[PDB]
């Protein structure tokens, strides 16, 4: 599994980041680190695909990057409505296809 | 035994002499035409083998199951108690069905191989 | 416009079996790879299975490799997942998703794109 | 669709009919010369496929990267929005470069295979 | 170097130019007969390669050990200090023995492969 | 009418070697696969090795894979098993058996059919 | 190894069964579960081959079946002379070929 | 007459990287396979990596398989080894050596022949 | 790793041996057991290659052999100048290429 903080927080109008870490054989070896936003009671929806790409229809407040064996999601302009558990996932190989991390609870003050 | 020496032997005995006869498929305008036609027939059989996924092979296994209606005999009465001439006569009505299935099977496998090579 | 709706049973006893299915609409079903992902009630997301756009290639996590079967029918726009044995650790909400693979002649995915409503399976 | 039926279809649609046309490459001194020439052309194409490491295959993958200058199009506009005739015209100036690279790639791989078989 | 350019080079140098010469094997009743005969010779050599289990290959390794009596030279005096013409002359008396062993070796391996594919 | 008679030595010291053999009669030797099975004096049966009807393919249990060699001579109707190292755990009655494999053109076996008298090997 | 009871018993004229259990990768995955009768002091002889087939020359009192990941041998019409250790065996795969269980001692009252 | 001279850096911090190189003279560089061997200050010799005479095939010990890259330039008569991560256990004198492999058409090696001066790498 | 004695000794003019042991999958399976002499402060140099072969330029006092799963180096006519750590190495396979033993310190009395 991938490691993520259990909780992230900040005040409206501020930016926050959610980290995702793994090892050199999975998150560091392939540039396919996606992020999903799961609102309580709802199915997850795609927020980020590829390391830096955003799906059409998703606001430009969500961005991300990777370095070394880690990656992160940056949420600029945090809003009161961003109440969700964020998950990272990455392609690992032809034997193990996808690895997910734990959810990070975003609390907006 | 030599060329066609196994013709009267059982299928499971004659299957061990495939190289003897394979080597005898290649070895005056009408005679030149006959030679060109013999070459064309050789190449058409090699093309059929290639399409089915059998290139440098005399015996090759496939993924097409036997449908029983083609022949509902036991293996013990085909390979041990029958010749290739009798077998060829027995299924002469189905050779254009089996070949079609073989071509389709390779087409699916070849595409599947491509997809397995596109996974990083 | 893409709608993925999961159906199937709920609570079964250990050692039983369940066949789940997913109805897809709003896109060409045969043009995308499909997968199943599960979330235990108190955990995060876990990938369970992946099937390509033609149904010929299937992949599973080792924990279900010998127990779950994934199949699809491209004429009915329907997926199904048949689970055998049904262990206590398999209690989760199962989601139908579009993405996770491509077919060499299409651009790469390696992400899940569309997610369904989800269905809860308990043991 | 039949022979050349997919000629107007996209590259990713026409790629599924390779056996239909492959089977139609083999199927009066001037006519005999025409038949001999057709055989020679068939064998030359098979020789090129063999040199590149593609024997009993209609679709084979290689280790030569696409150099972009040959064609800088997306996959989504080649396989889904183009025919094979248009593609053939688009890269007609590069077919003698790619083939050369393919031959060199196989030459390196074949030698590498030999070396991997000499390790006890 | 071009066609036959490596003829005077050592065996281990000339072994890297196999594609140059392979591509030159394919590239008026008497002239048509000459063309048909050239095709027949090409196909006979390809058939021999296929029988031995070497299809789309220019260099292929086998399971027939060298028997020493054929040639008791060191590798350092064959690949580094000899040409292919000298080698061909040196073992011209044994080429019909080695080929026979090669055919038998493939026949055993091919049958063994079938048996390994019948284990559930 | 099938007779399988094992011969070979008995007690050896650790680190030695033994060649066991089996004489077969009453059937066509070359038409059947052959195998060796052993039974420790206080245990049940354990499969040790398998050789096909032509002698080209051999299989072993991992515990003997690098120590035992199985061979057959179809003209002499004779099997042999050459054991090296000879560990304390190899003490057992060894049996010669006909069955355990087929050759694609014959019907399936996947069972042992004829059993020999057996011979006791100790270390 | 496969698991079998260490002992089975019954009176003459009664039927008895001997179970054999394994896992889904061996006894449950291939239908090749044979049974052997080893009389004390004698080499084992084949009693059942395939899941349900009997060798020629063997009395029809011996039968068997499988279900799930288990199998059993049924001996109908038990006789006083059926003094033997019965073993089950099954084909496992192309890496491990055969797996045997322990012997079941049949006691006839 | 064969001279193998190692160059490169010395002490780095954990998590850094170093590129070592070897200048060869006195023999035809392209005719021999090359390898790197290391010796911890208090230990014996350990093989680290092997590259064939043409540079196409590389082999590593599992402990460095995903961290070290070996390459050669036959026109410059130069080898290089690029080490990433640089763990505490990688402190050693690294030696450039000629031997360890052959190319099917040459006689067997399976030994290291010429050794360089050596260079000490610390973390 | 291969096992070697930590120390060997003898008087000038005497012969000594240095053993090297391993298992049946490496030193016993391939006849490629080489020996190296590492003088203190110097890089190792090749002394023996193959099981029994000597490099050109090396004195004929150094010889060796193997038996079973072991091998040894014999130094005849020991001289006062043979101050070095001797190592054995062997080819193991296509996955693990070479295995070295520990050094044996040669003390000349
Ligand atoms: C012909 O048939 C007899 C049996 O009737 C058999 O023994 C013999 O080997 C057969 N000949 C060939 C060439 O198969
Ligand atoms: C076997 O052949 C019959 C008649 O052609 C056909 O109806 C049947 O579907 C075939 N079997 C299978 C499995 O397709
Ligand atoms: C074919 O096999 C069956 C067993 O399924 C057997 O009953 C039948 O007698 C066999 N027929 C022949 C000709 O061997
Ligand atoms: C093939 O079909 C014809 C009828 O069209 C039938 O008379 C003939 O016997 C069939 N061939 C075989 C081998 O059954
Ligand atoms: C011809 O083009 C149309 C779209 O304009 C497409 O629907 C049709 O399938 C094409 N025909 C073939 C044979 O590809
Ligand atoms: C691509 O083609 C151009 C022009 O022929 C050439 O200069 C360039 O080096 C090529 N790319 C590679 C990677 O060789
Ligand atoms: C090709 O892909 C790029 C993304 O790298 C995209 O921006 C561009 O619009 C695509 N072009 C077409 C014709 O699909
Ligand atoms: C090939 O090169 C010529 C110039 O020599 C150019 O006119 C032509 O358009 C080129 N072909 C393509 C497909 O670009
Ligand atoms: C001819 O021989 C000389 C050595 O006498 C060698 O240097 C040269 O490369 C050879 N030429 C060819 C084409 O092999
Ligand atoms: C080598 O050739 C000789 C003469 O033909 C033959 O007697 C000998 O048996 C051959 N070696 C082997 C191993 O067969
Ligand atoms: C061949 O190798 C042997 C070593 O077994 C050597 O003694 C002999 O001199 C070599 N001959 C040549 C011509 O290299
Ligand atoms: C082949 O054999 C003949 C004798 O029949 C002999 O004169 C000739 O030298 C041999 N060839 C070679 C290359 O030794």
């Amino acid at each position: 599994a991938l490691t993520q903080p259990p909780s992230v927080s900040g005040s409206p109008g501020q930016s926050v980041t959610i980290s995702c870490t793994g090892t050199s054989s999975d998150i560091g070896s392939y540039n396919y680190v996606s992020w999903y936003q799961q609102h309580p009671g709802k199915a997850p929806k795609l927020m980020i695909y590829d390391v830096t790409q955003r799906p059409s229809g998703v606001s430009d407040r969500f961005s991300g990057s990777k370095s070394g064996n880690t990656a992160s999601l940056t949420i600029s302009g945090l809003q009161a409505d961003d109440e969700a558990d964020y998950y990272c996932s990455a392609y690992a190989g032809r034997q193990t296809f996808y690895i997910f991390g734990g959810g990070t609870r975003l609390t907006v003050l | 035994l030599g060329f066609l020496g196994a013709a009267g032997s059982t299928m499971g005995a004659a299957s061990m002499t495939l190289t003897v006869q394979a080597r005898n498929l290649l070895s005056g305008i009408k005679q030149l035409q006959a030679r060109v036609l013999a070459v064309e027939h050789y190449l058409r059989d090699q093309q059929l083998l290639g399409i089915w996924g059998c290139s440098g092979k005399l015996i090759c296994c496939t993924n097409v199951p036997w449908n029983s209606s083609w022949s509902n005999r036991n293996l013990s009465e085909i390979w041990d108690n029958m010749t290739w001439l009798q077998w060829d006569k027995e299924i002469s009505n189905y050779t254009q069905i089996i070949y079609g299935l073989l071509e389709e099977s390779q087409n699916q496998q070849e595409k599947n191989e491509q997809d397995l090579l596109a996974l990083d | 416009e893409v709608q993925l709706v999961e159906t199937g049973g709920g609570l079964v006893q250990p050692g039983g079996s369940l066949k789940l299915s997913c109805r897809a609409s709003g896109y060409t079903f045969s043009s995308f790879a499909m997968s199943w992902v599960r979330q235990a009630p108190g955990k995060g997301l876990e990938w369970v299975s992946l099937i390509n756009d033609r149904g010929g290639l299937t992949f599973y996590v080792d924990s279900v490799k010998g127990r779950f079967t994934i199949s699809r029918d491209n004429s009915k726009n329907t997926l199904s997942l048949q689970m055998h044995s049904l262990r206590d650790g398999d209690t989760a909400v199962y989601y139908c998703a579009t993405g996770g693979m491509s077919s060499a002649l299409q651009s790469s995915k390696y992400y899940f794109d569309f997610w369904g409503q989800g269905a809860l399976v308990t043991v």
